[PDB]
């Protein structure tokens, strides 16, 4: 035959199937492989095949414009029938590999066949019974995933009369097969599968669901189970929406039809391809890292870039940035343990664009984790013991705490805790370390992480006449394991009531319908810092730091305020650590000891009352 | 744990079976040191070690220095804690009553005094310690618990750091709050 | 091969679900009732097609009849086989089904007693038609399906066995319990033309506003500012998207304040009797579960299906709850989540989804100690949680005045009501007419304009000033009111926002708020 | 890791780190069996 297969002879199925079409279309799909070619002149499958066999792969990817234009007949029996086609154009593909690759086989014994760019697009709830047995594409939220379990692929058996093992029978995705003769005996006794000499592959299951904003009002979203296999396994996590293209078919199987009832069917997708709907670099990236360091005013350039959609709150912004950077830990001997988490507190009145620094922070992190006092979450504070619904079998969770070792806990509403949660966060404060003693387990966790909270004052309003001590719920232990503290008040002035209204009418009016370093480079710029720098210290500014500490001292306890401990010492040097990190260098100069300085002063006067805020104000001029 | 073992399967999709491992080698990371895992066993070298330090004329003064050198001044803190850690010496009656032998000390003081460093150098350097505030830790309790056993649905001590820390060390840290 | 399906509707006379009888088994009649529940559509066998066993004979398009059948008998002589087949799943058709839930009508339950429900089956073309919490008529046949259920009552249950007379010598029983469903074949809900001439003079009127007003509500006296609210909460803002994925609220919320001897729940039926898609509920006639929604695992069939709940039902429409200040913490988080993201988080039985719940709130509250103490503040005589009382755009506060005109009025509408009833009304319009506007009006999305940005900007400045009460000022009010100001245009058919109604949202808003008394 | 595993590694030598959560009770297995013939008393034995 050529180009003859217009003509039909019975249903599709039957005559895909027959020996003679079935090499017609095999010989016509390998010369599609071969030839096609765009308007370029160059390879495109070629080069395709190339990289998969310089990568070691095991599947190619096809577009089906391509292969319409060039085929339209075979794009439709592919679209009619793709269960036989499949099996075809994977042989096509291996004998290609051959054809480019010597001894593919010795590595892997098949290439699977990717389809893309299918140009009808479905939702889960337009799938009827015109659609099975065919090929779909559809779109939803990943909302559930099981664990990957092995398939049997090429199974051998044993006789149980003679001990001979039978030769590799395949197993075709369909339904389990079985044996009857032995060459050997002659036989047909019993037979056991053989787990040692058996070659599986990897099986997943996923429901998919339709993303709430296409649903029209008044209904609900309807939902699929979906089989992925082989390297589709572990690709999709859960929440994130995606494209799947498939093979819609029932569960032909079932359990059995003598069940009572209507007789009706549930049905799968086999998925095909998935696709969806980062923090490396590279030496390209890092020669221009190197270059926007060296740059003076670096600092101020990445400070002017943190929370665009906010307007002033430089304080704020500074401090976000500093804890988002970090410091250096320290242990003497191996006992003497100094952290370098830098912690802050935004307490500030209702109104202030506080949970939007907290969201801005978890957007940019590369591991940050929210919780909150008050509400709905994802995870709790306290580490526990609890059953898993689909597993069914005992499970060890810790708190967003353990969850973000090495990374950034952000909790919302931190003046709405109850105990559990308070006595948690203190012992993740004060020991960086969780214990639990449930169910006979016995153990302690690691929880080296930064804390970012938002709070509110007594009543809602913040009384500048009392010290911040009284002014919130929390407790001196846990207050002063923080060591920038921000206070926000709503006073009312013109200007700024000009600024934020202009601000805020061109942000709506712009989302109707009808200097700061890029954030995409920024997340890799700050993921590089914290992996490769750790600067030091030199011994020639110990005079300039302790006259410094005398003076605050000398000072704090003149005016009787709140002592000034060694505690405040020590958050300097490691914001100054953090100040030399933000600049890549690899040693910490007098700016940063200075930004520091101005840093910590500000926060310990701007949390005074007035009386001695205003005393301390002339003191301390100097900065 | 580090283990060694074998990938294997058994039955229990169409075709699906369940993995599991068949164990070859177990190796500890060495946890939760407690009374019921102790070592009463010296090596000669470790003994004749320690009776010549024994004898040492400056052994009080090398003792109360090794005790968190980090730290500046505290030097009756830090004897304290070398009696602390010592311990004293307990009497069993002839009439059953009992006469304790070990040491208790209160550390009153204001904020940012080194006083939460030294209780966790106690803890990092004790044989059996364990550190906790008033109302216990995460998800562990201060005191003795009894709970039923999930499955059983019998009695036995769910935990708690005053039993855990039998023969060894408790510190506690906000005394005042519990 | 085509399916082909007749359509009988429109039958002389409608059946209540409380009155079906076993006399009418299989004949055609018409039920009307409000759905609870749909499941999805799934393939059902029709003809199926089987291999013989003892002989490679093929039978195609055997005939199911609401249950799986087996063929009788091989098509041929060759063969002697009966009662050993395989099923082929390759070469058999399938029809769309579905199952549906529905449940009597709230003015047809007897005295005394619990509503009924009725199972109702879908086919074909018909399968996606209703929706739950929505009123259809039906039309198909009555029919019996067996019912396990039924062993353990009272009373003789028939049996059959097979007739041994007249078989050669030298078990079968069976149980005949049923119960009765509905197969039905044409669904119908029950809620342009001419009208558009009626439509475009009614909206040349130039005092149109005025009108809309008065027509909220015309059976409560007074309380102007509160009809105002009802009205541009029927008529909403316009959501809007921000290019780094932050979204703008368009609804509004409001609360009533005041004591049992009030009339503020009267608001919340007319509302609920009036709206599209209202649902009412009380504060302690509620549940987690009653809210927000449910998981119902156990599908006779197959897979699990979702149950809606208040908040689900009024999907963009409106949710009146009254006692809202009983209202536990639970049922208050989840209303929060609610307002916050326009979505509900259900995870049980080892089920996770997420449900749309763009909704707007009306709620009643009493004060905490009885009495709205007036020397207090609006935070220190309310129950709620700050999240949820930051996110209320307009508080009504509603307040008692003796004063003999108002008293002399009163009564003589009171009296007029109950002496003359249907008469005593006279509204300038009727509620359908409403439903025409609202319905036309909702499609306008009004803009800002250039002149409008610096005069909002200027009256968010004169509010803040003056604010320096019962609540401070921040932005919030800044949003609260450009949404206001978006639904005045809407309700007045404009395109654009001009000064004057911004004017009118500001003065709306000012005169909400309430002043503290103080002593001396 | 733990999420490593897959189907290339089965049968095979593998070094996993992990937490231990859970032991069971101690079970019996047999080693060596000897068993008898109820009908003709005929016996045997067996090893594993
Ligand atoms: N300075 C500001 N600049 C821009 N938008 C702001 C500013 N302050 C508040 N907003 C906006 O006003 C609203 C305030 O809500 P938000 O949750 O951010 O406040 P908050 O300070 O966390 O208060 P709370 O949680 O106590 O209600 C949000 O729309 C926020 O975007
Ligand atoms: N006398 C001291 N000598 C050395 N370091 C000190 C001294 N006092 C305080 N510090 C520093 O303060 C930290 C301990 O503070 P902290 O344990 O919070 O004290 P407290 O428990 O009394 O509040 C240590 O990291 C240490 O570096
Ligand atoms: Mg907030
Ligand atoms: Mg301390
Ligand atoms: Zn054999
Ligand atoms: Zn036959
Ligand atoms: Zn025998």
């Amino acid at each position: 035959l050529e180009s003859l297969s217009n003509v039909k002879a019975n249903s599709y199925s039957e005559w895909i199937t027959q020996p003679n079409v079935s090499r017609t279309i095999a010989r016509e799909l390998k010369s599609f492989l071969l030839e096609y070619t765009d308007e370029t002149g160059r390879s495109v499958y070629g080069a395709r095949i190339r990289t998969l066999g310089e990568m070691n792969s095991e599947s190619l990817e096809v577009n089906y414009r391509h292969l319409a234009e060039s085929k339209a007949i075979l794009a439709l029996f592919l679209a009619k029938c793709p269960e036989e086609m499949l099996k075809i154009f994977d042989l096509v593909a291996m004998e290609a590999t051959e054809l480019h690759y010597p001894d593919y086989a010795r590595i892997h014994s098949e290439i699977h066949v990717r389809i893309s760019d299918f140009p009808t697009i479905y939702s889960l709830r337009e799938l009827r019974e015109s659609n099975l047995s065919s090929l779909v594409r559809v779109t939803g939220v990943v909302t559930r995933r099981t664990g990957v379990f092995p398939q049997l692929k090429y199974v051998k058996f044993n006789c149980l009369k003679c001990g001979s093992i039978l030769g590799p029978f395949f197993q075709d995705s369909n339904e389990e097969i079985r044996i009857s003769f032995c060459t050997n005996c002659k036989s047909k006794g019993p037979f056991r599968v053989n787990g040692e000499k058996t070659v599986y592959r990897n099986y997943q299951r996923v429901t998919l669901q339709e993303a709430p904003g296409t649903v029209p009002p008044g209904r609900l979203p309807r939902h699929r189970e979906v089989i992925l296999l082989a390297d589709l396994v572990d690709v999709s996590k859960p929440g994130e929406e995606v494209e799947v293209t498939g093979i819609y078919k029932n569960n032909y199987d079932g359990n059995l039809n003598a069940k009572n009832g209507f007789p009706v069917f549930a049905t799968i997708i086999e998925a095909n391809s998935i696709k969806r709907r980062v923090f490396s670099w590279t030496e390209e990236e890092e020669r221009e890292f190197r270059k926007i360091s060296r740059d003076r005013g670096i600092i101020d350039k990445i400070i002017s870039s943190m929370a665009p959609s906010i307007y002033g709150h430089r304080d704020i912004k500074t401090a976000v940035a500093c804890s988002l950077f970090g410091g250096v830990p320290k242990n003497v001997n191996g006992k003497h343990s100094i952290r370098g988490d830098i912690n802050v507190l935004l307490l500030g009145d209702p109104g202030t664009a506080k949970s939007q620094i907290l969201k801005y922070v978890e957007k940019t992190a590369h591991r940050a984790v929210f919780a909150t006092g008050q509400g709905a979450s994802a995870v709790g504070l306290t580490a526990s013991v609890r059953k898993d619904p689909i597993t069914k079998e005992w499970t060890l969770e810790g708190g967003a705490l353990v969850l973000a070792d090495k990374g950034v806990c952000l909790i919302d509403e931190f003046d709405k805790m109850n105990d559990q949660d308070r006595t948690s966060i203190h012992e993740a404060m004060e020991q960086q370390s969780i214990s639990i003693s449930k169910a006979g387990i016995v153990t302690t966790l690691q929880a080296r992480c930064s804390i970012i909270a938002a709070a509110n004052p007594n009543g809602g309003r913040y009384n500048s006449t009392l010290p911040l001590a009284q002014n919130v719920s929390l407790t001196e232990p846990i207050l002063s394991r923080f060591d920038i503290l921000c206070v926000v008040r709503d006073l009312v002035d013109e200007e700024a009531d000009e600024r934020l209204a202009t601000f805020v009418v061109d942000s709506h009016v712009r989302s109707h319908p009808e200097s700061p370093i890029p954030q995409e480079l920024l997340m890799k710029y700050i993921h590089y810092a914290r992996t490769k720098i750790y600067p030091k210290l030199h011994q020639m500014d110990m005079d300039k730091v302790s006259r410094v500490y005398a003076d605050l001292r000398r000072e704090s306890i003149s005016t009787g305020s709140f002592p000034i401990t060694v505690r405040h010492l020590e958050s300097i040097l490691r914001i100054a650590e953090s100040f030399a990190k933000m600049r890549l260098s690899e040693f910490v100069s007098s700016y940063d000891l200075d930004r520091a300085i101005k840093v910590v002063v500000d926060s310990f006067v701007d949390a005074q009352k007035v009386s001695v805020r205003r005393q301390l104000r002339r003191s301390f001029a100097i900065y | 744990v580090t283990i060694v073992g074998i990938y294997s399967i058994y039955n229990s999709g169409v075709a699906i079976r369940t993995p599991y491992i068949k164990i070859l080698g177990i190796q500890s990371d060495v946890e939760t040191s407690s009374i019921w895992n102790s070592v009463t066993m010296f090596t000669e070298e470790e003994e004749e070690e320690f009776l010549q330090l024994s004898r040492n004329p400056k052994l009080y003064e090398i003792l109360t220095n090794s005790i968190a050198p980090s730290i500046f001044g505290n030097e009756d803190i830090k004897k304290a804690i070398v009696c602390l850690l010592m311990g004293g010496s307990k009497k069993i009656l002839p009439d059953g009553m009992r006469l304790r032998g070990d040491i208790n000390v209160l550390l009153l003081g204001d904020p940012g005094t080194a006083k939460s460093q030294l209780l966790k150098f106690v803890e990092k350097v004790s044989p059996i310690a364990v550190y906790t505030s008033g109302k216990g830790s995460s998800a562990a309790g201060l005191t003795a618990s009894v709970q039923r056993d999930p499955m059983t649905r019998e009695f036995y001590l769910e935990g708690g750091a005053m039993v855990l820390a039998d023969g060894g060390v408790v510190c506690i840290d906000e005394f005042d709050k519990m | 091969e085509r399916v082909f399906q007749i359509s009988f509707f429109n039958l002389p006379t409608v059946h209540r679900i409380r009155d079906i009888r076993s006399e009418k088994i299989g004949s055609l009649l018409s039920i009307s009732g409000t759905v609870t529940r749909t499941s999805e559509v799934r393939p059902e066998l029709y003809k199926a097609s089987f291999t013989c066993d003892m002989c490679r004979a093929i039978v195609d398009n055997v005939e199911q009849s609401f249950k799986y059948t087996e063929p009788t008998f091989c098509p041929n002589p060759s063969c002697e086989n009966r009662a050993f087949w395989t099923l082929n799943v390759t070469r058999s058709r399938f029809l769309d089904w579905q199952k549906v839930r529905i449940q009597e009508n709230a003015n047809e339950i007897p005295t005394g007693s619990m509503p009924r429900t009725l199972d109702v089956i879908l086919r074909g073309d018909s399968v996606e038609r209703a929706k739950p919490g929505d009123r259809c008529k039906f039309t198909g046949v009555e029919i019996v399906v067996p019912d396990v259920t039924q062993l353990g009552l009272p009373g003789v249950k028939p049996s059959s066995t097979l007739d041994t007379r007249g078989i050669s010598k030298t078990l079968g029983v069976r149980d005949l319990t049923y119960k009765i469903s509905f197969l039905a074949c044409h669904v119908i809900s029950i809620g342009s033309s001419d009208e558009i001439n009626e439509l475009k003079e009614m909206v040349k009127d130039e005092h149109i506003y005025d009108k809309l007003v008065r027509s909220i509500a015309p059976a409560v006296f007074g309380h102007e500012a509160v009809k105002k609210g009802i009205l541009l909460q029927m008529l909403g803002g316009v959501h809007k998207s921000t290019v780094e994925g932050i979204k703008l609220r368009g609804d509004i919320n409001i609360c009533v304040v005041g004591d049992p001897s009030t009339s503020k729940s009267q608001f919340l039926k007319y509302v609920v009797g009036f709206a599209p898609r209202s649902v009412y509920t009380s504060g302690k006639a509620s549940s987690a579960a009653g809210l927000t929604a449910a998981v119902v695992r156990d599908e006779e069939g197959g897979d699990y299906t979702i149950e809606a709940g208040a908040l689900m039902l009024a999907d963009n429409g409106i949710c009146c709850i009254d006692e809202f200040d009983k209202m536990d913490i639970s049922d208050q988080v989840a209303i929060h989540e609610a307002m916050e993201q326009q979505t509900i988080s259900i995870a049980k039985a080892g089920i996770h989804a997420t449900l749309n719940a763009r909704t707007s709130i009306l709620a009643a509250a009493n004060p905490v100690g009885g009495r709205y103490n007036r020397k207090l503040s609006l935070r220190g005589n309310l129950n709620m949680t700050a999240p949820i009382m930051s996110r209320f755009d307009l508080f009504f506060v509603i307040l008692d005045d003796c004063n003999e005109k108002i008293d002399t009025e009163l009564a003589s509408h009171i009296v007029d009501l109950h002496m003359k009833r249907d008469e005593a009304i006279e509204p300038p319009f009727s509620a359908e007419q409403l439903r025409r506007y609202i319905k036309y009006a909702r499609t306008f999305k009004p803009i800002l304009t250039k002149e409008a940005r610096s005069y909002l900007v200027e009256k968010y400045k004169e509010l803040r000033k003056d604010d320096a009460s019962s609540y401070r000022i921040t932005v919030r009010q800044l949003e609260s009111m450009i949404r206001l100001s978006e639904a005045i245009a809407r309700a007045n058919c404009v395109d654009e926002i001009t000064p004057s109604f911004i004017a009118e949202a500001y003065d709306l808003l000012r005169q909400s708020i309430i002043r503290v008394d103080v002593d001396d | 890791p733990l999420r490593d595993l897959d189907s290339e590694h089965v049968s095979k030598i593998v070094r996993l780190s992990g937490i231990i959560i859970s032991t069971s009770v101690l079970s019996s297995r047999a080693t060596y069996l000897s068993i008898m013939c109820r009908n003709c008393r005929h016996t045997t034995s067996i090893t594993i």
